[PDB]
C-alpha cells in the first residue's frame, strides 16, 4: 500500500520530467554557436608568467584575489592561509590554522576578513585589523566545507559534503538559511553579481540555482556526465559556467533554463578542478588535472589559448576585478600570476 | 623603493618562520585512522595520550565526568525504549514509575547531572528482571557497548566526590563530526594520527588530500558481526581504502577491535549469522581468524601491497602498547630509504 | 521509502511553472555584453605594457 502511493508519486514525477525536458527543447529555435557565427575568434592569444609566488610547503587547494585587484589568498595543507601582495610578491601575512586540512579560501570584499575550511567541516573568519587571530568559527555542517563566499563583512555563503548550503549570519555566528535538495556533495558555489541568487557544483552531475532571500531552489541544470568540481557567474548574472570530471565544460543560461554550449576537445579526458570569466565574459579559464589552464572562447566554443607553468594538477584559479590578470594555484605548492 | 622595504623585511620575516614549521613537519610521521562509527577509533587515540604522553591527571578526568554520566543515563534510556519494541514487561510493574521519572529527570539538563534521586531511579531499573531480560537481547537493538560497564558500576559513579578513572574515559562514547587530529613522540618520532570522526559525505572527493600519509590504522570490530550487515558493511569499506590508488605506498595496518566482546559472544552467537558458508567450529580462535582471511582476500595487490593484521583490545592500554609497538616497526621497516 | 518523495515532485512543479526565453535572445543579449565591455577586457584588448602592473 505504501509502494502503490509511491508508484503514483514516481510517475507523477516522471511526468513532471518530461514537460521541463518537452518545455527547453520547445525554446531552443537556435544555438549559441549559430548566432555568434560571424563573431570574429579570439584567435590564439599567448600569456606568460609575470609572477612566481613561492613558499607554501604543500598541495594549494584553494585561492581568493581581493577586490583591489592586488592582494590575494591561499589556503594550502601545509596549515597555512597566505595574504600575497601580487606586485611586489611579498608575503603580507601568514595564518596557522588550527586545521592543517583545508579545501577552500575566501576574501571579504571589504578587505577587512578573510574565510577558509576544510575536513574540520567550519568555516573559519579571519580578522585581518599588529598580526592575524580568529574572530568567527560558524560550525553545524555535518560534511566538509567545499567552499565560502562573503556577500559582506557581515555575511557568508558556504557549501559542503554534507549536501547543503548555507547562509551565515557571521554576527550571531548562526545559520540564517539552510539550502536543501542535493542528493550529492556540493564542491563548489558562485553568488550572482547582486548577491539575489548562487549557483551550486555537485557530485549530484547537476546544478542548482537558489534564491538567497527566500531560501529555495529556482531552477536545476543537468547533463554532466560526472561530479561538477566547479561553478562560475557570467558577468550579467543571466548565466553561469561549469567545471567537471567529465573533462567538460558546459554554459548555462538562466532566462532559457537550459545548457547553451560545451567546452570540451578530444584528448582531453581529466577532471576540471576550477572555473573563472574573464572582465568582458568573453573568457572562460579552466584548471585541469593535466596540470595545464586551457583558455576558451565563451562565444566561439574555441581554445584560446593553454597555460602550463606547473608540474602538478591546477586546483583553482581567479581573475582579478580589472581583469588585469590571472591566477593559478595548484599541487606543486606554486603560484603563478598570469597576463 | 624606499619606505617600502620596511614591508620586504616582514615578507622575509614571514619567509623564515614557514621553513621553520616545514623542517620540523617533515619529520612528524602521519597516521590515518578509519573504519566505521564506535569502531573504536575515539579510544585508540586516548590510548596514545594514556601510553606514551603523560596521559589522563586528574584534572583531566574531571573534564569527562559529565560525558560518563550522560552515557550511563542514554543506555539505560535506550534499553527501556527496546523493551517496548520488544514486547517486554517489566519485572515489577511499579517500575514504569521509575521509567517515567527517568525520562523526566532525563530532561532537567542539557548536560549530564547526577543526583540521588536519579541514582535510585537508574539502580532500580536496573536491577529489574525486565530490563535485564531485554538486555540480553541487546544484540537486536543499538546498544553501547560499555552499559553494562558504567551500569554495573553505578554505585561508584552515582558518588558524590566521583572522579573518573582512566578506564572511565576510555570507555566513554562522543561523536564529532569535524576530524580529530592529535600529537605525539613515541621512540624519537613524532607523530600526527588523523581521525576524520563522523565524515558524512561520499569520501571519493576527500580521501586524496590523505595521499601520503604514512600508514592508515583501519579499525574493525569484531562484535558486529551478528548485529544487523555492520560486518560486511566493513568489508566493502576496507575493500575501498586498501585497493585504492592514493594509499599505494602508504602502509595498510588492520586492527581487528574488541576481541574482548567477540569472544564472549561466540558463546553464543554463531559466526553462521554474519557469514552463513561458515563451516567450521565456533570457537574464539578459529573464528576470529575466519574473519581476518575475509578481509584479507579482499586485497588485489596482493603481489604488491601487504595487509598487517592485529587482533586488539583497545580498552587495554598494555595490549594496545604492544600492539603499537608492531606497528612502529612495521613504519621503519616498510618505509626507510 | 520517505514520505520526502511527495516534495520532491512539488520542487519539481516549481522547476515546471516558469518563464522560458527563446535561446536566440539570451544568446544574443550574451553577445550584447561581450562586445559591449570588449575593449574593456585587458586580456583580449592589450593594453599598454607601461601601465600594467606586470611588466
Ligand atoms: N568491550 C570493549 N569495548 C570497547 C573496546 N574498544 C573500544 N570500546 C568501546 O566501544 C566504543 C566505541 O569506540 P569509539 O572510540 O567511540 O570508536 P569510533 O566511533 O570509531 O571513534 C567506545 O565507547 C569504547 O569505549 C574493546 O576492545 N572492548
Amino acid at each position: 500500500s505504501a509502494m502503490s502511493e509511491l508508484d503514483q508519486l514516481r510517475q507523477e514525477a516522471e511526468q513532471l520530467k518530461n514537460q521541463i525536458r518537452d518545455a527547453r527543447k520547445a525554446c531552443a529555435d537556435a544555438t549559441l554557436s549559430q548566432i555568434t557565427n560571424n563573431i570574429d575568434p579570439v584567435g590564439r592569444i599567448q600569456m606568460r608568467t609575470r609572477r612566481t609566488l613561492r613558499g607554501h610547503l604543500a598541495k594549494i587547494y584553494a585561492m581568493h584575489w581581493g577586490t583591489d585587484s592586488r592582494l590575494l589568498v591561499s589556503a594550502s595543507q601545509d596549515g597555512k592561509l597566505i595574504i600575497w601582495d601580487s606586485y611586489t610578491t611579498n608575503k603580507v601575512h601568514a595564518i596557522p590554522l588550527r586545521s592543517s586540512w583545508v579545501m577552500t579560501c575566501a576574501y571579504a570584499p571589504s578587505g577587512n576578513y578573510v574565510a577558509c575550511g576544510g575536513l574540520d567541516n567550519i568555516c573559519s573568519i579571519y580578522n585581518l585589523k599588529g598580526n592575524v587571530r580568529v574572530s568567527r568559527e560558524l560550525a553545524g555542517h555535518t560534511g566538509y566545507l567545499s567552499c565560502c563566499r562573503f556577500l559582506d563583512d557581515n555575511q557568508i555563503v558556504t557549501s559542503s559534503g554534507d549536501t547543503t548550503c548555507a547562509l551565515w549570519d557571521i554576527e550571531t555566528g548562526q545559520q540564517t538559511t539552510t539550502f536543501t535538495g542535493h542528493t550529492g556533495d556540493v564542491m563548489s558555489l558562485s553568488l550572482a553579481p547582486d548577491t539575489r541568487l548562487f549557483v551550486s557544483g555537485a557530485c549530484d552531475a547537476s546544478a542548482k540555482l537558489w534564491d538567497v532571500r527566500e531560501g529555495m531552489c529556482r531552477q536545476t541544470f543537468t547533463g554532466h556526465e560526472s561530479d561538477i568540481n566547479a561553478i562560475c557567474f557570467f558577468p550579467n548574472g543571466n548565466a553561469f559556467a561549469t567545471g567537471s570530471d567529465d573533462a567538460t565544460c558546459r554554459l548555462f543560461d538562466l532566462r532559457a533554463d537550459q545548457e547553451l554550449m560545451t567546452y570540451s576537445h578530444d584528448n582531453i579526458i581529466c577532471g576540471i578542478t576550477s572555473v573563472s570569466f574573464s572582465k568582458s565574459g568573453r573568457l572562460l579559464l579552466a584548471g585541469y588535472d593535466d596540470f595545464n589552464c586551457n583558455v576558451w572562447d565563451a562565444l566561439k566554443a574555441d581554445r584560446a589559448g593553454v597555460l602550463a607553468g606547473h608540474d602538478n594538477r591546477v586546483s583553482c584559479l581567479g581573475v582579478t576585478d580589472d581583469g588585469m590578470a590571472v591566477a593559478t594555484g595548484s599541487w606543486d605548492s606554486f603560484l603563478k600570476i598570469w597576463n | 623603493s624606499a619606505e617600502d622595504k620596511a614591508a620586504v623585511e616582514r615578507s622575509k620575516m614571514i619567509d623564515r618562520n614557514l621553513r621553520e614549521d616545514g623542517e620540523k613537519a617533515a619529520r612528524e610521521v602521519k597516521l590515518l585512522l578509519l573504519g566505521a562509527g564506535e569502531s573504536g577509533k575515539s579510544t585508540i587515540v586516548k590510548q596514545m595520550k594514556i601510553i606514551h604522553e603523560a596521559g589522563y591527571s586528574e584534572e583531566e578526568c574531571k573534564q569527562y565526568k559529565a560525558v560518563v554520566y550522560s552515557n550511563t543515563i542514554q543506555s539505560i534510556i535506550a534499553i527501556i525504549r527496546a523493551m517496548g519494541r520488544l514486547k517486554i514487561d517489566f519485572g515489577d510493574a511499579a517500575r514504569a514509575d521509575d521509567a517515567r521519572q527517568l525520562f523526566v529527570l532525563a530532561g532537567a539538563a542539557e548536560e549530564g547531572f547526577m543526583t540521588a534521586e536519579l541514582a535510585g531511579v537508574i539502580k532500580r531499573l536496573w536491577k529489574d528482571s525486565g530490563v535485564q531480560a531485554c538486555f540480553n537481547r541487546s544484540r537486536e537493538y543499538q546498544l553501547n557497548d560499555s552499559a553494562a560497564y558504567y551500569l554495573n558500576d553505578l554505585d561508584r559513579i552515582a558518588q558524590p566526590n566521583y572522579i573518573p578513572t582512566q578506564q572511565d574515559v576510555l570507555r566513554t562514547r562522543v561523536k564529532t563530526t569535524g576530524i580529530v587530529e592529535t600529537h605525539f613522540t613515541f621512540k624519537d618520532l613524532h607523530f600526527k594520527m588523523f581521525d576524520v570522526g563522523a565524515q558524512r559525505s561520499e569520501r571519493k572527493k576527500w580521501i586524496h588530500c590523505f595521499e601520503g600519509v604514512t600508514a592508515i590504522i583501519f579499525c574493525v570490530a569484531l562484535s558486529d558481526y551478528d548485529l544487523v550487515n555492520r560486518m560486511h558493511e566493513s568489508m566493502k569499506l576496507f575493500d575501498s581504502i586498501c585497493n585504492n590508488k592514493w594509499f599505494t605506498d602508504t602502509s595498510i595496518i588492520l586492527f581487528l577491535n574488541k576481541k574482548d566482546l567477540f569472544e564472549e559472544k561466540i558463546k553464543k552467537s554463531p559466526l553462521t549469522i554474519c557469514y552463513p558458508e561458515y563451516a567450521g567450529s565456533n570457537t574464539y580462535e578459529e573464528a576470529a581468524a575466519y574473519i581476518q582471511c575475509q578481509f584479507e582476500d579482499l586485497n588485489k595487490r596482493k603481489d604488491t601491497k601487504e595487509i598487517y593484521t592485529h587482533f586488539t583490545c583497545s580498552t587495554d592500554t598494555k595490549n594496545v602498547q604492544f600492539v603499537f609497538d608492531a606497528v612502529t616497526d612495521v613504519i621503519i621497516k616498510n618505509n626507510l630509504k | 521509502s520517505i514520505a520526502q518523495a511527495r516534495k520532491l515532485v512539488e520542487q519539481l512543479k516549481m522547476e515546471a511553472n516558469i518563464d522560458r526565453i527563446k535561446v536566440s535572445k539570451a544568446a544574443a543579449d550574451l553577445m550584447a555584453y561581450c562586445e559591449a565591455h570588449a575593449k574593456e577586457d585587458p586580456l583580449l584588448t592589450p593594453v599598454p605594457a607601461s601601465e600594467n602592473p606586470f611588466r
